[PDB]
């Protein structure tokens, strides 16, 4: 006898873990579901998982990850720590691992959306979980979450960590220091705002160890302070379970510039400790993830809660972000890849996808290299013009194929599968999920490199019938990579409706092809290929692999690829290369050419004169992997700020040192910019762009070279 | 012959800045409008070196959110980096200047050059009146208004020929003053040849302390950028001169000081050499104002920026 209830999980946590009697393979994790039925009414459900240590190397990616390690992780949130930044492959893996044991052991969860959920009276978990025949979910409820806080750590400290680890992102070493002495957060100032539908609620703390300065509204109309008993089987006694039950809102959302993760972290800690200090229950898992955890950082930004409190928060695109969560169950971005496979599950599939293709698409997974020549190419540098010059994109094929092909090897478990097939659908529609898998397929591929290589392979079938079909149907691929790829046509350059008429044409011809061969090989796709027409042009250029620059000489737009947009200023490098060239194909030998780029050169030399002081204009972001020239200990005060360096790291060389313009306050004071430095590389690329262009539609040898010293340079030095 | 060493020993390269680009070149690289001007009492960062060193501590303290001195220049809507002197009201760039005591060191966003330019200024043909014109004629802060030295700033263009000559009757003096500026100007219309130079009515302001100043504005629509461009146009003048009737070239370089007309180590008095077709008061008055004698002085559309005199 279990009793049912139509409802909907708002959000999915996890409260306990640890290791039954005489185990030592297995652990068990408990698991908070805020639910919500029809009228928004939250409750609160509990469901007890197990997972075996194989699971948890399959979701961890090696054998190094232990149960007793897991179970020291999570008893360790006494929730004066930041344990997740020990080691954040532990706790994507084992939220990974417990999600998935969760949809196998008690059915298909999913957010938002209508479920029948049926719980055992006697031990009071969720048993068994279904989805829900009929009724509109309730509607998913927001709170404003505005939350800064002033955390007191010597910048001497900050200094150590990041000379520990030279590439380190300050916001991880605001985290490391802080996890070193957590007192910093209770000795620390607050100010936190949050606006729901109901009512506001805010305090202002000069300790946050101490009674508010401030306050407005009640802790008790945010939450409810549950108490739950459950009996968790093959473990001794009945178990009080605490939970905050949020009413009438589901998840937070704040905002971009403004997010600072150690203000949440060190508010929930403040939380946790409050709620939790009246003895009789049990002690949450208190972990959260985010870019900001790992030393080298995190390309977008997130943080996941892991525990207490246990509904979302968004750092942002609101409704993207809550389909996102939606469509996931939460565990993206915080589990990577692993929302999809366990990577030790991934070789396998791989395998499998391999054996079940034609022998030679076999063999040319086999062999594939990156650098590999496929198709007839242009060999730059070249121009074609005036001919009938067409872009062709496949919008979003690698995701496509990925979904196909895991969906193929399905023989080597499989919801991940259907959350990726549903992602893949949503991208012709909706762009938040074909953003997720930009970054989702790149992850999967660096989960394992047997699927760099056959999908590699794949997209080397792909392009060989593009290439065949090319040859039937009045095309010469002359660039591109299989999904994107950009030609030339047989038509005569002044009929226009001949023109369009054979652009369609061949575009239905090489979807058409393309498709079938797919099929050929067995690759069946979730929807059917679309191949769309970036554009139509009528001269192109190009210089380098990827640099190739479009124009149409009848309406006159233009497409540039290949030029590097890392700053306001290579901004403004690519609009005048485009307007050089613009004029220079359109004055169709090179004196003139060459006499139209260096004025282009001047007149951009002396527009950025008019710039010769803005730091942010000329700041260059570097990577967490390029080389980074350090600054001394001031950039290491810069406080609050230091924490909003997740990935990018913008720096200015000023009269030459590097400047970290984020890392200090505003407004800036500085020593000239070194103009003469950032104009020389952002000419460097212009001078590439230039050759390519002299040497393909004249065939000068004689390189562009812009004189900086001479002429030009005095402005500066 | 001066065309023909021109046309041999020296190669122009010019800039020519257009408009809003000009107008901000001179404004940054040239001194502020109203470092120029009079004013009632003098603001700025007056020290000796050690004191100074101290200052510059305590302002590198403050902006963290001895070439410094010069180095210290900026803009703002929000004060200046210089802004050590502590004073909001300063404009960049500024005045830097060496004096003796012991060294000392001033940086000056105003000055009372009415005080320094009193003693020495004044309420037939050319020649005996400026004859008659010229016969007519401690603390850091004390000191300062005794001597005072400009400091060259390689960061600002230059606006005005300064030359200093190491050279007896006074007549054959002033006589050999009218001649050098007879070949000067040869050589400025040599070096500089978009302007329209009068030979005999373009101004140079002499000063006489044998030890001369010569004072030349640079000739409209040119500035002239860097040391080495302005150590070819003296050597350029020097051969103009020695060609002509007759009977320094390292003062100019980043952090080199020269002395101001109007100070003393004997102080640099006027000697009026009035051009010969000059229309008087105005030139002797303009032999006070010290925009005819620092290098860096804000000139009086098209700016033709001279940076280069190349040659072996």
């Amino acid at each position: 006898d279990i009793v049912w209830v139509e409802e909907s999980v708002s959000a999915i946590t996890l409260y306990a873990v640890w290791l039954p009697p005489r185990a030592r393979e297995y652990f068990h994790a408990l698991v908070y579901f805020v639910c919500r039925n029809a009228a928004g009414e939250g409750r609160a459900r509990f469901a007890e998982v197990s997972v075996t240590a194989t699971e948890l190397r399959d979701f961890y990616g090696s054998a190094d990850v232990a149960v007793v390690a897991a179970a020291r992780a999570a008893t360790t949130p006494a929730a004066s720590p930041l344990e997740p930044l020990e080691n954040p492959t532990l706790w994507r893996a084992l939220y990974a691992c417990v999600l998935a044991a969760l949809e196998r052991q008690t059915g298909p969860v999913a957010l938002f959306a209508p479920l029948r959920i049926g719980s055992d009276p006697r031990t009071g978990l969720v048993v068994k979980v279904e989805r829900a025949s009929w009724g509109p979910p309730a509607a998913p409820r927001a709170a404003l979450l505005v939350a800064e806080a002033n955390i007191d750590i010597d910048p001497m400290a900050l200094a150590a960590r990041v000379a520990e680890h030279p590439d380190a992102r300050l916001a991880w070493a605001r985290l490391a220091a802080i996890r070193d002495t957590p007192q910093c957060a209770s000795a620390a100032s607050l100010t936190v705002n949050i606006t729901t539908g109901t009512a506001l609620f805010a305090r202002e703390y000069q300790t946050l160890a101490f009674p508010p300065i401030k306050k407005e509204g009640a802790f008790g109309d945010l939450v409810e302070v549950c108490e739950v008993g459950l009996r968790p089987r093959g473990h001794p006694q009945r178990v009080t379970a605490r939970v905050l039950l949020p009413r009438d809102y589901d998840y937070f959302v704040s905002a971009g510039e403004k997010f600072s993760a150690p203000a949440l972290v060190a508010l929930f800690r403040q939380w946790h400790t409050t709620v939790h200090a009246a003895p009789g229950a049990l002690a949450p898992v208190f972990a959260f993830l985010g870019p900001e955890f790992e030393v080298r950082g995190g390309p977008v930004p997130y943080f996941a809660v892991l525990g207490f409190p246990g509904w979302p928060t968004f750092t942002v695109l609101v409704r993207g972000a809550a389909a996102a969560y939606a469509a996931l169950l939460g565990a993206w971005p915080a589990v990577g890849a692993r929302v999809v496979l366990p990577p030790r599950a991934w070789p396998g599939v791989a395998s499998a996808a391999a054996g079940c293709l034609l022998p030679a698409v076999r063999e040319a997974v086999a062999r594939w290299h990156p650098a590999t020549k496929i198709i007839q190419l242009l060999d730059p540098p070249a121009a074609v013009g005036p001919v009938w010059t067409a872009r062709f994109c496949f919008p979003g094929l690698r995701a496509q194929l990925l979904a196909a092909l895991a969906d193929l090897g399905g023989s080597g478990g499989r919801t991940g599968l259907a959350r990726l097939d549903a992602l893949v659908v949503a991208a012709p529609s909706e762009p938040w999920a074909g953003a997720v898998l930009e970054r989702l397929v790149p992850d999967t591929c660096n989960a394992c490199p047997a699927l760099r290589q056959l999908l590699g392979g794949v997209m080397a079938a792909v392009c060989l019938q593009i290439e065949e079909t090319a040859s039937s149907v009045k095309f010469a691929v002359c660039g591109g990579d299989g999904g994107a790829f950009w030609g030339v046509f047989n038509v005569d350059p002044q009929d226009a409706d001949a023109a369009s008429g054979v652009i369609e044409d061949a575009r239905r011809a090489i979807e058409t092809a393309v498709g079938a061969v797919l099929r050929a090989n067995a690759v069946r796709l979730r929807h059917p290929l679309c191949l769309a027409l970036e554009g139509v042009y009528t001269h192109a250029v190009a210089w380098s692999q990827a640099g190739v620059w479009f124009w149409n000489s009848r309406d006159n737009t233009d497409h540039l690829g290949g030029f590097p947009l890392r700053g306001p200023a290579y901004t403004t490098a690519a609009g005048v290369v485009r307007d050089t060239l613009r004029r220079v194909l359109g004055l169709t030998d090179a004196l003139t050419a060459r006499g139209l780029m260096e004025d282009a050169c001047d007149r951009l030399i002396l527009d950025a004169f008019n710039k010769r002081l803005d730091a942010e204009y000329w700041s260059v972001r570097v990577s967490p992997f390029e080389a980074s020239d350090p600054l001394p200990p001031t950039a290491f005060r810069g406080g609050a700020l230091l924490d909003a360096e997740h990935y990018w790291r913008r720096v200015v060389r000023v009269c030459s040192v590097g400047v970290p313009v984020d890392l200090y306050p505003r407004p800036l004071v500085l020593p000239p910019v070194d103009c003469a430095h950032h104009l020389r590389e952002i000419l460097r690329e212009i001078e590439l762009v230039f050759t390519g262009v002299l040497a393909g539609v004249w065939g000068e040898g004689g390189k562009f070279v812009y004189p900086f010293d001479d002429k030009m340079s005095f402005l500066f030095a | 012959n001066i065309g023909e060493y021109v046309k041999h020993n020296v190669t122009p390269r010019e800039t020519v800045l257009d408009g809003d680009t000009a107008k901000a070149y001179l404004r940054a690289r040239t001194y502020a409008p109203g470092a120029l001007t009079p004013a009632p009492a003098y603001c700025g960062a007056v020290d000796s070196a050690t004191k100074m060193m101290g200052r510059l501590a305590d302002a590198e303290k403050l902006v963290p959110r001895l070439l410094r001195l010069a180095a210290t220049e900026q803009q703002g809507p929000t004060p200046p980096a210089i802004a050590l002197i502590r004073n909001a009201a300063v404009q960049t760039p500024l005045p830097v200047y060496r004096i003796s005591m012991g060294q000392a060191f001033a940086a000056l966003a105003w000055d009372d050059w009415a005080r320094i330019t009193r003693d020495a200024r004044l309420a037939p043909d050319h020649g005996a009146l400026g004859r008659r014109l010229t016969d007519r004629i401690l603390d850091a802060g004390g000191q300062m208004y005794v001597n005072r030295n400009e400091i060259f700033n390689g960061a600002l263009a230059i606006t005005n020929i300064i030359l200093d000559l190491d050279i007896v009757p006074f007549r054959r003096l002033h006589e050999a003053l009218g001649h050098f500026r007879r070949g000067a100007l040869a050589a400025v219309q040599l070096l500089f040849p978009a302007a329209r130079v009068d030979p005999d009515a373009y101004p140079c302001y002499f000063f006489k302390s044998i030890g001369l100043r010569v004072c030349m504005p640079v000739p409209a629509p040119y500035v002239v950028h860097g040391s080495l461009t302005m150590r070819g146009v003296a050597r350029v003048i020097q051969q103009a001169v020695l060609l002509d009737d007759f009977v320094d070239t390292g003062v100019y370089a980043h952090g080199h000081s020269l002395r101001l007309p109007y100070f003393a180590k004997g102080r640099l008095l006027p000697v009026f050499v009035i051009p010969p077709a000059c229309k008087v008061p105005a030139f002797v008055a303009a032999h006070a104002d010290p925009r005819r004698f620092h290098f860096h002085a804000p000139p009086t559309r098209e700016i033709r920026v001279l940076h280069s005199l190349g040659g072996d």
